[PDB]
């Protein structure tokens, strides 16, 4: 969760040059980004998630 | 194949997969002085990776009638964080460099470029018997543009590109370490300049090391609706850095 | 290069010259049914290469605007020759899949396809409290299509490409077994889905094993003059197929 | 320099077939020629260039 | 890559970089009559790599109605150099041949050739019963033309592409070493004919040994905005050339 302790940085992604096509190809194309761990990577303190809401039983 | 090729340096790391060969300097590889070879008597601050690392530069835009561009190094990076730092701090310092210029286009796109290292790239003057003022020699991490027609702005550089500023023909600039970049089969421009001087180290602001220019010899032409706008990316690092004579802050 | 792959079963062989990596299961091959973990008694039907050999079911235009599709595989290959028959007659079955999705395009082209293979696919109704038929879970061959909004069909599946009918995160579907067919560089897109059940042999019409499903996350996009109809053909394979509990003919 | 005793031959470059370009590509393009010299070159007269010329001294 | 290859003959040096497999003869290599297989007395002139080397011959045009071209190989080379004028002083010769076809076009381009050289390829001609002259079947360095329809010139060869002027399948010259130049793929035509005849030597004016055709199946096929103009270079060698016989300079 957040505090002003525990902050972790920023991550940007910038034009550095361009997007160079030729004749009759599109300009206009799309970017997907991927996230996942690595092999050194922990969690520790079992809570219940913030997203799960419930307000009556389900039936 | 070996047309892809990684380069990583401190906590930066540079991915090509349309390299030809990394091109690296005269032969010679960068290493710190040795003590046999030395001048200066105190210790050296061989600081950390925190300046042995990549910077970006400013982009310069690649039109159909651009004529070159061009940087000078231990110049340019003077505001490129802590190795700037130094800079301002130190009076001797000394760096090769790890060069590194990207740019990229479709295959139906064609024009080429040469991207030499000139070391002592000494510009000649526009009106002949006259100043120089700094700032048309070395505009910090942005780029002076040559011209096709001879220049004659007051207290600038004589920019014609079949002279490059110095006074000698422009096919003649392959005696330097260089490369090309052909948009037909590359993007591998590497030029790891060990250093270069007459002297075992040497003040950061006081002398430039080197000049790099990017020329279009086969001028950038493409047909009708493919991207116009095309720009051309410089990186750069420094290498085995070493400072010395620590003072107060220097010549901003 | 290790582009090309040849993929021989039965009498049916696919070649392909743009593959990446065919992608193959759980890290599980299939195999047949050991007699430590088996539960039916009488001798099972390990029927032969009759069985064992590519199908090809119908193909689905994608179009600027498409959305997505999706198959259920042991119902969908139930008109399918000789296999088709043998889920006719036999009670319990058993099969792995080599599931090989085709689509090509030229280098002008771009666009981008997720192929998952999902076990237990268990699809929403589109109005909640309510019935959904078997024809819009399961059409054979013939493949139903997602939407971009929420759908309100009577006895029908909730059809978001954002929700994937199932109701989760469309992002999250890389957790199953899967592809991706970049149109600048795949075509591979193997999934050899071994058995996967709970119980170690089961009904091919009362259980659906898993679902295909093909989403593009990016579009397909191309300049006026390329070729504007471009199927998408898959073609699946039973592998280690057998049957177990010979009767009459079943349930059309 | 030149004489006529040793004259040393002709180089040329011939159109063989063509160019041959797809649709919206740039069909006018530029060749680059180099020269170097092989590992038994040698030259061996020391004389002044024909192309220094100076009128006064330069001050 | 295997796609490269260099051929050195002579004073001259082929290097193609999208050859496919360079095609070479009917298994045997060329090589200089043995003296167990001879018949001629006198002393052979094996005369230097003066023969032995590439000529050039002219340029034909492939538009896209375009039928084929052929060429008569011992009469096409009889003014190439001192290959030639060794032809007009002996009597008898004999060689092998190194031909070697270039076309090239762009990735945009379709079509697709068939490069045959045909061992005594008798022409029949176009009205029946009728002699031919020497002008129509070969004219030296300069190719004659196939047409579509049949053909009634006067004193000429029976010319349609679906004959091959010799009265066979086209589909069937597949029999003698060939090529394709497909455009998607090919430059790579050799064709490392042996001497083959009846007879250990035999003269050059005299006989025609083979034929090359040059047959397009796939026709040639562009959008507009393509290079329009796509010619087709053959450049052909003789290869372990003896002569013999020598006398008075002969019949041009």
């Amino acid at each position: 969760s957040k505090d002003i302790y525990t902050d972790a940085g920023f991550i940007t992604c910038w034009y550095q040059t361009s997007i160079v096509v030729p004749a009759e190809v599109q300009n206009q194309s799309v970017i997907l980004c991927f996230v996942s761990a690595c092999n050194d990577f922990s969690v520790r303190l079992l809570r219940d998630s913030p997203f799960v809401r419930q307000t009556a039983f389900y039936q | 194949s070996d047309r892809v090729r990684s380069i990583t340096l401190g906590n930066s790391t540079i991915t090509t997969q349309e390299s030809a060969n990394v091109v690296v300097g005269y032969g010679v590889w960068p290493d710190y002085l040795s003590d046999e070879e030395a001048t200066a008597e105190d210790q050296p601050t061989q600081p950390d990776v925190a300046t042995c690392r990549f910077y970006t530069l400013d982009s310069v835009s690649w039109m159909k009638e651009s004529q070159g561009w061009w940087w000078k190094f231990p110049d340019a990076l003077r505001d490129m964080g802590l190795f700037g730092q130094n800079m301002q701090y130190h009076y001797l310092g000394r760096s090769g460099y790890t060069i590194h210029v990207q740019c990229n286009a479709s295959k139906f796109h064609q024009g080429c470029l040469l991207v030499v290292c000139v070391p002592e790239a000494e510009m000649g003057a526009a009106n002949i018997n006259e100043k120089i003022n700094r700032e048309h020699l070395s505009n910090g991490e942005v780029a002076n543009t040559f011209s096709g027609t001879k220049s004659s702005n007051t207290n600038d550089v004589q920019q014609a590109v079949f002279n490059a500023g110095m006074g000698v023909a422009v096919g003649n600039l392959t005696i330097f370490p260089h490369q090309w970049i052909n948009l037909r089969t590359n993007n591998c421009a590497t030029i790891v300049m060990p250093y270069i001087n007459s002297v075992p180290m040497d003040n950061m602001f006081r002398h430039y090391n080197f000049t790099l220019m990017i020329i279009p010899f086969a001028k950038l032409d493409y047909a009708a609706g493919s991207s116009t706008y095309i720009p051309i990316t410089v990186t750069v690092a420094p290498m085995c850095a070493e400072y010395n004579g620590l003072r107060l802050a220097g010549h901003q």
